[PDB]
């Protein structure tokens, strides 16, 4: 409900107050205190998460009315208030406490409580000092508690809730931060700063634009007549007061060209603006273009002058999203009704924005005219998803007049007149953003730090234009392609376009295509592009074309096809190639912008056309960073949600721990996580919307399903040849169990350049070859170091993905090379060499009928690994003999590192016992050192076979003792019967609690389990590493 | 039917049998060249996820789709590739007492 909002000096913990109407009508007298939840009429889409409030009985504010202490939010009485409120009362009284509370404190403060002897001294010291009171005092994180020396830091584990002296543990933090000097409220400023000057010419001061519209309720002054914002413009009492004037009546404006007539209005304190500025509408800066930024007049120019125009032209601005033909009718439409639904003011040279709705296309509603009004409500089932510029003309003003720059229209009198095109500059997004205002779905943004690329084709653009035009032209193109085939190079062009305000045209010929068929459809494709462009691309100042997926139109030449319809390729090639340049005969500074999915497919013949192209790689730690951050900023994640409830993270979230632990290679659309937990979050959220304990009134995303979004992720793309980085546990990298975990680290710590920022140009790479433990334990240890020390495990399956294709299989080893680059910081695991098993030309594959992985192999990859960055090899070979030792070699890829098998000294027996743990032994005795009765030299995975031996011999006994007491379930049952229904309906607990007890490992060992190995070929490997294998 | 679920609001489509509309031929030899994954069927598919994913972004209210097929694998590499589909069923023979009630 909506309630009458003011403000008091008092102290921020202090009850808020209602007047005598809702205290009666809901003080319910089940609680001392009529516990709330408060929101404001904030500016744009979002709004605040709820605030609860704590409130008592004041007769004497207005019906309807709430007083709330200003330095809750940080108002001050320095500048007009608010007037009303979203309010509630919490119904069922039941409000959370919280789990614990921070604070941080000013030293002194700090040092004057640390040095108390006793726990009651301090929260007795606290709460003099600030009113709190135990249970009763409502707190949120991030609320002040004084601005320069204190201030709430985090809660738990709601954000906001209640504070129990007794059970909400209490946390005390100071560290001289200079942050303590940034609380500063809502507001603490000297204005006299700006001394008072008793006139002024003009006032000049920055003229900025909002992040978004303004809600007509929120229009304090509230002004009777209907009239549009389009005319209004919005700043604080600040520098209104050193005008002569507040609500101004009438303004005018002008900033070396033509003049603008607005009307100005007082924003409010809530906001975080700049300290210093007039903000307005994008329908002012679409005139003053990048430029002009300063200059404003005001003057008793009049009340209701102006009242028509006795003819006008009015203009398509044009563009791509103008001029095509289909959306006419609609936009026509929707232009005839911003001048009927109300008189407006307008001005000479001068720009009207205009958005709609697209897939409106067969869709006309008003087919009635004027009736009831019917528009607005459309209006409000609508919302508006493209935007477009309509140009008007001076007026044809009767008679003379001083009056000759500015004029009204209105439903009544002279009629639009349409005129061909007004060509104009697009405003620059940094001048001012136009989507953010509209809401629309928003071209993506960067700093251009972080991302390279965009900053190179920013230059090329940048310059070939704007900065060359003062000398002689030059037209441009460039080509962009990516290895990967998701990397929304296409948003690329959509972003730097609007950076730059260069207008865009795009073409959809991947499918929007006639009938298209390669094989057949002549020549209709350049009919189609020429004859499209030709009628809109006259008359853009600047030009862009940006054409998507030309592997739709181009394609190679191969033996496998008809003459015939290579001869059709040929031509398209040629037409468009001869189109390419005809754009640069016929219309001056065009500039064309290719995407190819796979660069290799279209033929030199083309790609000799380019001036330019850029590799697009996936994105990298710090862009991850950056990108998620966006996702889950609040303004772009909410909009799309009608739901009222808001949606946030919390700022408990790690970045870090997302950026790299959490999202690996993974190809972007980051979008699936981001909307697979916000899902997930609301599931919880409607959970407990069913009367449950409490209902925290926002949907509140979570680490937890973020980690199983991603882990999801990682497997609902179930064909994904891809790995998460932790298969491993209890085995973290234990460096100091010998010698050889000793070493591992070396060819990961250096690389990690913890000795040095290594040049990536001089020493060979210390890559592994493990012989390791011969018998067993490779198919863990790589695994396990590369969890615990790197970050991912993406691995080659080297027995599969041989392509027999003839001449095609090169394709894999390059694909699946660049796919682990495309990870920066982790290995590849490699299985047994044998899973390429070169062997120099004999006795097998003998090189002839294959050499493709091999001859690829022995190359790129110890190219990489001379450059030693990035990429590891961890492979796993025990069979040398089977191999060629063309790798394995100092020359490349040296240290064939071997370990052998303990012989019988082991910890190893200890970890054996550890991990049989995590289910029960009985025994007060761990009795583990008997295993030692095996001979020795048998210490393999059969260790774990010999727990599941002893685990399935606890089985064995659990499941007779169940067999008899199904012999004599009679004693409880009529019948010995009903078993599949009888253990489920007594379910005693006896949940195969395990029975480790009976020591079956050692009656499973004395049987000599001969799935070990023991024999002379152990002794082989053993010989062999050392004569061999070094 | 894009433009008459805009306008019916909180709506759903399916599609009998999407292997006619937008099922890759399983032979994947369409053409040896990389254009194989741009076939016409594909190509309309994507049309078709384009002007679903655009609407879709603008209010998730609006429109659901529903494709029922034969192989959960076997309809297209493009629908999983743009993370288009997710959340999935299948239906398993059924059990001798819903079997029973059944008969
Ligand atoms: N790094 C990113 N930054 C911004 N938007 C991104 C990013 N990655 C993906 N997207 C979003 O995903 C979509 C990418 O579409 P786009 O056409 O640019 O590429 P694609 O479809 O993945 O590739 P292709 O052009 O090869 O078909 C857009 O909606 C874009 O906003
Ligand atoms: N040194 C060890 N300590 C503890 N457990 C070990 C050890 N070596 C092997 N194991 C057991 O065996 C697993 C790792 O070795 P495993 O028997 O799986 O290798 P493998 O299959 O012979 O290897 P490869 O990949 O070379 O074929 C571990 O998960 C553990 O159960
Ligand atoms: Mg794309
Ligand atoms: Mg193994």
């Amino acid at each position: 409900m909506k309630a009458s909002l003011t403000f008091s000096l008092s102290g921020i913990y202090a009850p808020c107050s209602i007047s005598r109407d809702i205290y009666l009508e809901y003080g319910d007298k089940k609680a001392e205190c009529l516990y709330g939840t408060i929101r404001l009429p904030q500016y744009g889409p979002g709004c605040t998460p709820g605030k609860i409030v704590h409130c008592v009985l004041d007769d004497s504010l207005p019906f309807c009315s709430i007083v709330v202490p200003s330095k809750l939010f940080g108002f001050m009485p320095t500048q007009p208030t608010m007037d009303f409120c979203y309010f509630e009362p919490i119904l069922d009284n039941v409000v959370p406490v919280l789990d614990s509370v921070t604070f941080l404190i000013n030293e002194q403060l700090y040092s004057k409580l640390m040095d108390l002897p006793q726990e009651m001294q301090q929260i007795q010291f606290l709460h003099y000092k600030y009113n709190i009171n135990s249970m009763e005092t409502v707190v949120h994180s991030r609320d002040i508690l004084t601005s320069g020396l204190c201030q709430i830091l985090n809660c738990s584990p709601f954000p906001q809730g209640l504070v129990d002296f007794t059970e909400t543990q209490l946390i005390l933090v100071n560290d001289t931060e200079q942050k303590l000097s940034a609380l500063k409220y809502a507001n603490e400023d000297e204005e006299y700063a700006l001394p008072k000057i008793g006139t002024n010419s003009a006032l000049s001061i920055d003229l900025e634009s909002l992040p978004c519209t303004i809600s007509r309720d929120l229009l304090r002054p509230a002004p009777h007549i209907n009239d549009d914002n389009s005319i209004y413009a919005f700043t604080d009492a600040e520098t209104l007061l050193r005008l002569d004037v507040t609500s101004g009546s009438f303004i005018t404006v002008s900033n070396m060209g033509c003049v603008r007539l607005v009307k100005l209005f007082v924003l409010l304190l809530p906001n975080g603006f700049k300290k210093r500025t007039i903000y307005a509408p994008p329908k002012i800066i679409a005139s003053f273009p990048d430029c002009s930024v300063v200059t404003i007049s005001k003057s008793n120019i009049g009340h209701t002058d102006i009242p028509i125009a006795n003819q006008v032209f009015i203009s398509r601005v044009g563009g791509w999203l103008q001029s095509q033909k289909c959306f006419q009718n609609i936009i026509l439409t929707t232009l005839k009704k911003f001048f009927s639904e109300s008189k407006r003011i307008l001005c000479q040279n001068d720009l009207i924005p205009i958005a709609f709705d697209s897939s409106m296309a067969d869709l006309n509603i008003a087919e009635e005219n004027d009736e009831s009004d019917d528009e607005d409500e459309l209006g409000q089932y609508y919302k508006n998803d493209s935007l477009v510029w309509f140009f008007v003309t001076s007026a044809e003003l009767d008679c003379f007049s001083k009056d000759n720059s500015h004029f009204i229209i209105d439903p009544n009198r002279t009629k639009l007149i349409t005129t061909n095109i007004t060509n104009r500059r697009p405003l620059p997004l940094s001048r001012s953003n136009l989507q953010r205002y509209y809401g629309f779905a928003e071209t993506f943004y960067y700093d251009l730090h972080i991302f390279p690329y965009v900053r190179q084709l920013v230059n090329i653009l940048e310059t070939s234009f704007n900065c060359s035009q003062r000398g002689i032209t030059l037209n441009a193109s460039v080509l962009l392609h990516s290895t990967t085939n998701n990397v929304g190079k296409a948003t690329m062009v959509r972003f730097a376009s609007k950076y730059l305000g260069i207008h865009l045209l795009e073409i959809d010929c991947l499918s929007l295509t006639s009938n298209s068929r390669q094989l057949d459809s002549t020549s209709k494709i350049i009919g189609y592009i020429r004859a499209k462009c030709e009628n809109v691309l006259p008359y853009a100042s600047p030009a862009v074309i940006f054409l998507a997926h030309l592997d739709s139109i181009l394609l190679d030449v191969n033996a496998n096809q008809d003459p015939e319809a290579i001869k059709l390729q040929k031509s398209i090639n040629f037409e468009m190639s001869k189109l390419l340049d005809d754009f640069t005969f016929k219309f001056p500074g065009t500039t064309f912008v290719g995407s190819v999915n796979n660069i290799d497919n279209v033929p030199s013949s083309f790609r000799s056309h380019m001036r330019f192209e850029i590799l697009v790689p996936v994105p990298s730690e710090a862009q991850r960073l950056r990108i998620f951050q966006w996702y889950l900023s609040s303004h772009e994640l909410n909009r799309d949600v009608q739901q009222k409830v808001p949606v946030s993270y919390m700022d408990n979230i790690s970045f870090s721990s997302l950026s790299s632990y959490s999202a690996g290679l993974t190809p972007l659309d980051i979008k699936s996580i981001v909307e697979t937990a916000r899902m997930t979050a609301t599931a919880r959220f409607y959970q407990e919307s069913k009367k449950c304990g409490w209902l925290p009134q926002s949907i509140l995303i979570t680490q937890e399903d973020l980690s199983k979004a991603t882990s999801k992720a990682r497997n609902e793309f179930s064909v994904s040849i891809g790995a998460p980085q932790i298969p491993n546990v209890t085995w973290d990298d234990i460096g100091g169990i010998d010698f050889v975990k000793g070493e591992i680290l070396d060819t990961i710590d250096m690389p990690l350049k913890h000795p040095e920022l290594f040049t990536s140009g001089m020493k060979k790479r210390s890559g592994i070859l493990f012989y390791g433990p011969p018998g067993t334990g490779k198919t863990l240890m790589a695994k396990a170091i590369a969890t615990n020390f790197s970050l991912n495990f993406f691995s080659v399956k080297g027995p599969e993905l041989l392509n027999m294709y003839i001449g095609e299989s090169e394709a894999n080893v390059r694909r699946v090379f660049q796919k682990a680059r495309e990870a920066k910081p982790c290995v590849i695991f490699f299985d047994q060499i044998d899973s390429v098993a070169p062997k120099r030309g004999n006795q097998g594959d003998s090189g002839g009928v294959m050499d493709r992985i091999v001859s690829q192999l022995l190359a790129e990859l110890d190219g990489m690994s001379t450059d030693a960055d990035g990429v590891f090899v961890i492979g796993a070979t025990n069979r040398p003999d089977l191999l060629d030792e063309a790798l394995l070699r100092p020359g490349r890829f040296d240290k064939l590192l071997y370990l052998g098998i303990p012989d019988t000294d082991t910890k190893q027996l200890n970890i054996l016992e550890a991990l049989t743990r995590k289910f029960v032994l009985d025994n007060d005795v761990k009795l583990i050192e008997l295993a030692k009765l095996c001979p020795f030299n048998y210490t393999g995975a059969d260790f774990y076979a010999l727990c599941s031996d002893a685990m399935l011999n606890a089985m064995s006994r659990i499941a007779r003792m169940v067999e008899k007491k199904v012999s004599q379930h009679n004693e409880l049952t009529g019948e010995n019967i009903s078993t599949r229904r009888w253990f489920d309906k007594i379910a005693t607990k006896e949940d195969t609690k395990v029975v480790v007890k009976m020591e079956d490992f050692l009656k499973a060992q004395e049987q000599l389990t001969p799935s070990v190995s023991r024999a002379e070929l152990n002794h082989y490997e053993a010989v062999r590493a050392n004569f061999e294998g070094a | 039917w894009c433009s008459f679920c805009y306008w019916y609001g909180p709506s759903l489509i399916v599609l009998d049998n999407v292997e006619a509309l937008f099922g890759k031929p399983q032979a994947n030899d369409g053409d040896p060249s990389n254009n194989g994954q741009w076939d016409n069927a594909s190509k309309l598919l994507n049309f078709f996820i384009n002007q679903v994913t655009k609407i879709f972004n603008k209010d998730n209210k609006r429109i659901r789709v529903l494709f029922s097929g034969k192989q959960k694998t076997q309809i297209n590499p493009l629908l999983f590739d743009k993370h288009f589909v997710s959340e999935t069923w299948s239906l398993r023979a059924p059990d001798k007492h819903a079997r029973a009630k059944l008969l």
